[PDB]
């Protein structure tokens, strides 16, 4: 009955973050330059400053 | 002659119905029976223990290898499906659980549907269009199926749509059999129509004390070809079979190896020329251990102890045999109840070959 | 948001009969609906609309869990 | 032994001192603050 669909649907979450206008930015940081990256992090999914839709993020993806 | 009077019966629409006639012609133009319907498989057996005919009875429900029809990762075209409400979830699960009866895992089928109506129009499974494997003579899956549905101006591309094997115990979507019917023949029952008798089972036969031996059982497949249903219901029977008689074989691998440290087999010399075996089998179902319990159990009439305990949480099958007899005199025993059990199901195979014409 | 492809109990192929029963049904309530408005079916308190036949005829057996799942499925379509 | 591999006792041969152990006791010696001391071993960081 689990398999089926029974009781089965598609939960939502939203991710709202702001700039401060002119100093911050979206984009990809590079490690050589930014300070203080995130210990264990993923950087590397990001596609000019968001990840694209339709790829799979799990624990510790920027 | 352990299987005997089987009798099979296809599921057809009735065109006398003008509401269905009406209603069918319109919308899939269609005037006679489907390509593949369901079958129901009513079956007689006698002189067979009950564990042996509930065992055959799960295999085909959700232990016989199964194909159903799954999405490749990347086979929803994100690029071209603009629908807001096919999501890729619920059209997937629309796809496996379409039952189809394939011939081979090379088929690959594509689903393009271009919606340039100003209304919602539904995507049934007629829509399917093979894109990869050899051209297909008959169609492996109904075309009356409703797959989804486009709201004006969208669009819904899939490709990769491939044929995965599996059995019913790991996903619902490879459930072969539905079961219809299980009786006992040998056992008297009482009018459950009376007032006096609605709360009892019906069997005059307490199930604490009751053993029969002369069973009915009716199983429907769900998807079968129109001319070759003998063809197909007959294989299924006989592919059942095989898959018991091979998990019953690698436990006749285990025995076999009891003289080396095996950590499946645990031998132990208990108190008063006592013997005890441990055999711990992971991802083992209750047909295996209910069938070596029974066979065991027939075998050594006066055992002092043998059960099957399967665990859920724990995923395996314990079954533990406490008997009077040293340890070689157990093995020995225990081989002669597993080729009791090969030797049931291949007169299983031998009438189900020499009942279905 | 349409009827299952396959019964949530047993797994019957219920959906290659859904269609259908679905169009059908509403002839079989336009022959019983009389007078009344559609939005007030549910609420006539003399309706005796009897959908036994249809799904037999359908072939779909009698199994309560089938017949279940094929007549209260509602349909997104109809509501959006 | 700059980077890369450990530090190699000449008097015995086995291993004697990670680089990053003598930045951070450098750092430590020289009033270095958790900032920039944390930021400092970061070419010395682990897997990526
Ligand atoms: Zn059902
Ligand atoms: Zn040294």
């Amino acid at each position: 009955f689990i398999d089926r669909g029974g009781f089965a649907g598609t939960f939502y979450r939203e991710e709202k973050v702001e700039l401060e206008s002119d100093i911050e930015s979206f984009g990809k940081p590079d490690p050589l330059i930014t300070k203080n990256l995130k210990p264990g992090a993923n950087y590397e999914k990001l596609v000019d400053g968001f990840v694209p839709v339709g790829t799979v993020v799990k624990k510790g993806d920027i | 002659k352990i299987f005997q009077n089987v009798e099979i019966k296809p599921f057809l629409i009735d065109f006398s119905n003008l509401f269905i006639k009406n209603a069918a012609k319109k919308l899939f133009q269609l005037e006679e029976q489907l390509p593949l319907v369901p079958v129901n498989v009513v079956m007689d057996f006698k002189g067979i223990s009950r564990a042996a005919v509930h065992g055959l009875s799960r295999v085909l429900q959700d232990e016989i290898p199964n194909y159903m029809l799954d999405i490749k990762p990347g086979g929803y075209k994100i690029e071209d499906s603009t629908d807001l409400f096919m999501t890729e979830q619920f059209i997937r699960n629309r796809i496996n659980f379409i039952p189809i009866y394939a011939k081979n895992e090379t088929l690959v089928f594509a689903l393009r549907s271009l919606n340039n109506s100003c209304e919602v129009k539904t995507i049934y499974s007629r829509d399917l269009i093979q894109v990869a494997g050899p051209k297909l003579k008959y169609p492996i899956f109904n075309p009356t199926f409703e797959i989804g549905f486009l709201q004006p101006g969208k669009s819904l591309i899939i490709e990769d749509i491939y044929i995965k094997k599996g059995i019913g115990r790991k996903h619902a979507a490879f459930n072969l059999a539905v079961k219809t019917h299980f009786s006992h023949l040998d056992i008297e029952q009482y009018p459950t129509d009376k007032k006096e008798y609605m709360a009892l089972s019906g069997y005059k036969q307490s199930s604490m004390t009751s053993d029969p031996r002369h069973h009915r059982l009716g199983l429907c497949f769900p998807a079968v070809p129109l001319p070759h249903i003998n063809q197909a219901v007959r294989t299924y029977l006989k592919n059942a079979c095989r898959i018991i008689i091979g998990r019953i074989q690698s436990i006749q691998k285990i025995y076999e190896n009891f003289e080396e440290p095996q950590p499946e087999l645990v031998l132990f010399s208990m108190d008063e020329e006592k013997t005890k075996a441990i055999i711990t089998i992971k991802d083992e179902t209750h047909t295996i251990g209910n069938l070596l319990k029974t066979y065991i159990y027939e075998m050594i009439p006066d055992i002092s102890f043998v059960g099957y305990q399967c665990v859920p949480h724990k995923q395996e099958m314990v079954l533990t045999i406490i008997h009077k007899a040293s340890q070689e005199d157990l093995i020995t025993l225990l081989e002669k109840s597993i080729q009791n059990i090969i030797q049931t199901f291949q007169i299983l195979e031998k009438n189900v070959d020499e009942l279905i014409a | 948001m349409l009827i299952p492809v396959v019964c949530f109990t047993c797994g019957f192929p219920i959906g290659t009969y859904a269609a259908i029963f679905d169009k059908a049904r509403t002839e079989y309530i336009k022959t019983k609906m009389g007078g009344t408005l559609p939005q007030n079916i549910p609420l006539d308190a003399s309706l005796q609309i009897e959908l036994k036949d249809l799904i037999t005829a359908l072939g779909i057996p009698m199994r309560v869990c089938c017949r279940t799942h094929l007549i209260t499925t509602l349909d997104y379509r109809k509501y959006y | 032994n700059n980077t890369t591999n450990w530090n190699l006792c000449k008097a015995c041969g086995f291993k004697l001192l990670c680089p990053h152990v003598d930045m951070l006791i450098q750092l430590q010696a020289a009033e270095a603050s958790y900032d920039t001391m944390r930021t400092k071993l970061m070419k010395f960081s682990g897997i990526n």
